[PDB]
RNA sequence: ACCAAAGCUAGCUCAACAUACUAAACAAAUACAAAAAUACACCAAAAUAAAAUAAAACAUUCACCUAACAUUAAAGUAUAGGAGAUAGAAAUUUUUAUCCUGACGCUAUAGAGAUAGUACCGUAAGGGAAAGAUGAAAGAAUAAAAUAAAAGUAAAAAAAAGCAAA
């Protein structure tokens, strides 16, 4: 809906400027049809900073689930996925809450990727990688 | 010819506030008051002006014969030369003769 | 007894040096003359240290280090004064009685303004000497036209200060009237 | 000491005295090549050579050979944006010459920590680091990379 | 038949008037996860076992 | 057009313009046209010794400070003149015409340093 | 240090003589005047470190502590409750570090709470018996205390350390004075033991 | 609202100060 | 689509009152070539206002025109005047306090010249400008928001023939 109000009462400062920024100028449409397996809590930590007496729980959710993504291209034409697909993802879900703030929100704090995690599903078009821009004087050199 | 294009805020005047609704009060204090005080008192003005009225040098003349020698120099002189201004005019200048 | 214009090169390097509160006049109040006579130097070359030290920051392209002393320094030495100060004029308004130091009177110039005009001290006394006798304190009568108009020219100003003062009573009254 | 009324001086009048001066003075780098005899000060406009000698000599005990003047004009050019000229004030220089065969050297004031920069150029590598890091995927495409899918 | 233009904007970092803040800069979250849990490798074949 | 606002200096005149900047004359031009310079008139610093003594330029920040009192001629006459004043009125000694016993002052011109005409700088 | 600012200017949160503000507005700058509600200095009942309630914005019925107060304009400032969110770190390849931040309050929107009962209250300046001047509660009739808060130096006077160039508290409110007759220059001359002998010849004033 | 009280002219004899140099001296007469 | 366009403030105007009327600020320096602590002197002063203009010219004359006495009348009367233009009284009369102060005044080509007697122009006396617009916050500039309307241009060169239209 690119609600950013109410974006900002559940996520936190951290993965704002992520989940909203690259995308404020797409179209985003993203369902969610199940979960496979309940949500598990792996983990829980503390930070406790001297200074203020501030202490912020975080609490990593593992989670597995059934999604659907389709970004859209300011101009309409899709870009991404496909609407269509229950695409199966695992997320490893970090939390934070502030403690001795009286207000007390959950929030969701940061998106953790494992080294062995699947390679994300392919891009629509077509993608270019220059070499090296050389001047004149400097001539080119292939590693192997 | 450009014309502003925000709608000024609306005024609203409210006419029963106490300066309006008391308008012109004391107005036949003369005849309703066995007569003492004719509605002349009841002006609040520059001293020269007070129940008194006429053309533009009549005006000056009355203001200088009045204060004339409160004023300050510069409004003093000005005063003058309005005055021989709007007699030369007058006098000698128009169309009816 | 050339190093009294730097820091102890314990500090030079270093961003934050602390230090302590300025003199308050309170404080000085209580000390003796010979001590504020010391004190002043003490604060004399202190003052010299941190300007070199100013100056050097500014050559070297960087911030100075805890600017805040030079503050300090200076506020202690201008109270200093302003209690020394205090002492004389205190002990000649006894001895004498005049609350000025320095001899002066209340003169007319030529321009008609009246201003106050300091002595100046002469080997010779004042009948005999050119220079002091070409001075004109008093003014000629066309002056006295001029003298009008700065009054009326003054008056002019604090009347349409005045009407400018009320003015914004009005419409603050209107914006907020919680009254 | 300078602003003040100083006595008249007639034949035969005590010395006179300046119990707390009024002066105050910069030592400076000099901006050219110097003997080592040779330190520069800035000084009050209203500061005599015999003065600044006294001076020295008597709160820093600084034994002074020779000590030369001059006055320095500050530019009045630079215009306000009402283009009305400010004037950097004109100051007064003091060239003095030590006699015992004293020499000085202006001590450099701002020697750096190598720890400090060393954190520095550890922090502009963490920085390049996490610029690397937010910095977009060729091969994405531009696709924004939050999304598992 | 002199005026010149106006306007030439520059974002200067400066240590001084950033340590001046009267305010210091109140956060809600820090930016970093301090302990990153590293999960097993083949945690893709327990997942389709409940138990 | 010259310059108007820009104000005279020694800098600004001919050869045969020269305008001090404040500094005071230490001596007169005598015989030889060499200038002469009277050991009276250039300033004596009188420095104290500072070597001995505890005070700093700071102030430690936990030393309190005190109610300002602004010293009168009043506070300075109760300090000094009022308790002598007072044991030898008390004794009947006092004398209305000699007050110098008491510190009191008659006339200026006698001792060194003047309190009205104002014979020191500093 | 004092810097003069224009008669008519406006207040920015940014400190005056900074470069946010010479940023911000610049040497000619003159803009519309904002009208403030006029308030003397003993009518102010605002400081800053006490608990305070949000009568407005999307943040109300919440209450804070009080960082900064901006008497020109009439505003405080909430910690982390009045909100919006600003990046500060920035270079062409990184956008760093979004921020929140405070957006100030006029005095209309925020009441003054008494400790008691957490309640939002009618703050009114009473002198009590004592000759003490304290802030007392329209509406459950106590006594608000004043908020104690630290300073701009970040130097608290409990924990501190005397460094070389500090006056120890001892040698500072000592007492040596004297309060005798003569001037600085007789006492310190008789004290230096410095003798001198002639007197000023006269002198004319005018 | 409520009114102002009516202007009345006052059936006091009235006397201005002789001494007040800013007093006309139409009202300092014999006649007056 | 450029160039542009829109704000409502800064302040001002005219009166009232009012105490009384050369503001503010003075440490030093200021009447040497003002802002330069210090040597036998001099110092100071007044003389009717004139003319442009009206008289259809101009010659006597020509209200007001840097001198306190106001107001209602007597009265534009008595008088004075190349008896022309015009000028013009008096005797004698009248005048009740103090509070209710403000605005059918201006809103940036207006209202003060005024953001300033500054810039700039004159050797000097002197003359004398123009200029402002975001928002609660810019300690919200990958920045967010409502005109896109003057002439001038661009988007888009022209095609027999003629006050350009009907
Ligand atoms: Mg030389
Ligand atoms: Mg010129
Ligand atoms: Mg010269
Ligand atoms: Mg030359
Ligand atoms: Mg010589
Ligand atoms: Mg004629
Ligand atoms: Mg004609
Ligand atoms: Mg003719
Ligand atoms: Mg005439
Ligand atoms: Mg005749
Ligand atoms: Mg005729
Ligand atoms: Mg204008
Ligand atoms: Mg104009
Ligand atoms: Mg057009
Ligand atoms: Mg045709």
């Amino acid at each position: 809906n690119s609600d950013h109000d109410r974006l900002h009462t559940l996520v936190t400062e951290n993965c704002f400027p992520d989940m909203v920024w690259d995308i404020r100028y797409k179209t985003v449409r993203w369902s969610f049809v199940e979960s496979l397996e309940p949500p598990q809590v792996v983990q829980v930590r503390c930070s406790s900073l001297m200074n203020q007496g501030n202490i912020y729980g975080q609490v990593t959710v593992r989670m597995h689930t059934r999604q659907t993504l389709a970004i859209y291209d300011r101009f309409g034409r899709l870009m991404y996925g496909q609407e269509d697909v229950p695409r199966d993802v695992l997320e490893y879900v970090v939390f934070e809450k502030h403690l001795v703030d009286p207000y007390g929100s959950w929030r969701m704090h940061g998106k953790i990727i494992p080294p062995w995690a699947p390679p994300k599903q392919p891009i629509l078009k077509t993608v270019m990688i220059p070499g090296p821009q050389l001047k004149p004087w400097e001539e080119f050199e292939e590693p192997q | 010819f450009h014309v502003r294009v925000t709608l000024p805020p609306r005024k609203v005047v409210d006419r029963w506030n106490e300066k309006r609704a008391m308008f012109g009060v004391y107005d036949n204090i003369g005849i309703l008051g066995n007569f003492e005080k004719h509605p002349k008192e009841l002006i609040k003005g520059p001293i020269w002006l007070r129940g008194w009225k006429g053309n533009e040098l009549q005006r000056c003349i009355r203001k200088k014969r009045m204060v004339g020698n409160r004023m300050f120099i510069d409004d003093l002189h000005n005063l003058n030369k309005r005055i021989s201004y709007l007699y030369k005019h007058f006098n000698r200048h128009g169309k009816y003769r | 007894g050339l190093e009294e214009f730097f820091d102890d090169p314990k500090n030079w390097g270093e961003e934050k040096v602390k230090s302590g509160a300025s003199w308050t006049c309170q404080q000085l109040r209580n000390k003796s003359n010979e001590d504020l006579h010391k004190l002043w130097y003490v604060l004399l070359k202190e003052r010299n240290m941190l300007l070199t030290l100013e100056q050097e920051a500014k050559r070297q392209r960087l911030p100075m280090p805890s600017p805040e002393r030079l503050e300090k320094v200076v506020d202690s030495m201008d109270a200093l004064d302003k209690v020394v100060q205090e002492r004389e004029d205190a002990l000649r308004l006894l001895q004498t009685g005049q609350e000025k130091a320095r001899p002066g009177a209340w003169r007319r110039d030529i321009f008609g303004r009246i201003i106050w005009h300091k002595f100046k001290q002469w080997p010779i006394p004042w009948y005999l000497n050119k220079k002091y006798n070409r001075k004109r304190f008093f003014a000629m009568p066309y002056v006295e036209r001029f003298v009008r108009m700065r009054i009326e020219k003054q008056a002019r100003i604090k009347a349409r200060k005045r009407s400018l003062e009320r003015k914004k009573e009005k419409f603050l009254q209107e914006k907020f009237p919680h009254l | 000491a300078r602003n003040v009324l100083y006595p008249l001086y007639q034949l035969g009048n005590p010395q006179l005295r300046v119990f707390r001066t009024n002066f105050f003075i910069q030592l400076v780098r000099p901006g050219t090549a110097q003997p080592e005899d040779t330190v520069q000060f800035r000084i009050p406009m209203e500061m005599t050579r015999v003065d600044l000698r006294n001076y020295l000599e008597r709160i820093y005990n600084v034994p002074v050979a020779a000590v030369r003047t001059r006055v320095q004009y500050g530019s009045n050019r630079r215009r306000d944006h009402r283009n009305i000229r400010i004037k950097k004030p004109d100051y007064k220089v003091a060239y003095v010459q030590l006699a015992l065969g004293q020499t000085f050297t202006f001590p450099d004031l701002f020697p750096e920590r190598k720890g400090a920069s060393v954190d520095v150029d550890v922090r502009d590598q963490v920085l390049e680091d996490q610029r690397q890091k937010h910095s977009p995927d060729p091969r994405r495409g531009g696709v924004p990379g939050w999304f598992g899918l | 038949s002199e005026k010149e233009f106006v306007e030439h904007a520059r974002k200067a970092g400066l240590v001084i008037p950033h340590e001046r803040l009267e305010r210091p800069i109140h956060l809600a979250c820090t930016a970093g996860i301090f302990d990153a849990y590293v999960p097993p490798e083949g945690d893709a074949r327990i997942s389709s076992l409940s138990k | 057009g010259a310059d108007r606002m820009s104000k005279w200096t020694s800098k600004r005149g001919p050869r045969t313009f020269c305008k001090g900047r404040g500094a005071k004359g230490t001596g007169f031009h005598g015989r030889d046209g060499k200038f002469v310079q009277i050991k009276e008139m250039i300033p004596e610093l009188v420095v104290p010794e500072l070597a001995g003594f505890k005070l700093k330029p700071y102030v430690n920040y936990r030393a309190p400070e005190g109610t300002d009192t602004p010293l009168t001629a009043k506070q300075l006459f109760l300090e000094t003149a009022a308790p002598a004043i007072e044991k030898d009125f008390k004794a009947g000694t006092f004398d209305p015409e000699h007050l110098e016993k008491y510190g009191f002052e008659p006339t200026q011109e006698g001792k060194l340093f003047q309190l009205y005409p104002k014979n020191f700088p500093r | 240090s004092k810097v003069t600012l224009p008669p008519n200017y406006r207040y920015g949160m940014s400190r005056p003589g900074s470069l946010s503000d010479k940023r911000k507005n610049p040497p000619g700058t003159r803009r519309r005047r904002v009208p403030v509600e006029p308030i003397s200095d003993e009518d102010w009942h605002l400081f800053c470190g006490d608990k305070v309630e949000i009568l407005e914005g999307k943040d109300a019925g919440k209450q804070g502590k009080v960082v900064q107060v901006i008497r020109q304009r009439n505003w405080v400032v909430v910690e982390g409750l009045n909100t919006h969110y600003r990046y500060v770190g920035k270079t062409v390849d990184y956008r760093g570090t979004m921020i929140p931040s405070e957006a100030p309050l006029l005095h209309n929107q925020v009441k003054l709470v008494d400790p008691t009962d957490r309640k939002p209250t009618d703050v009114e300046w009473r002198f009590t018996e004592a000759g003490e001047r304290v802030r007392v509660s329209t509406r459950s009739g106590r006594i608000i205390p004043k908020p104690e808060f630290p300073r701009a130096d970040g130097i608290v006077p409990e924990t501190w350390i005397d460094g070389p160039k500090d006056t120890s508290v001892e040698d500072a409110l000592e007492k040596t004075y004297v309060p005798r007759l003569k001037t600085l220059e007789e006492e310190v001359m008789e004290a230096m033991g410095i003798q001198e002998t002639r007197r000023h010849k006269k002198v004319y004033w005018y | 609202y409520r009114a102002r009280p009516p202007p009345r002219r006052s059936q006091e004899p009235r006397w201005p100060d002789p001494d007040d140099p800013l007093t006309p001296r139409w009202q300092l007469s014999p006649r007056y």
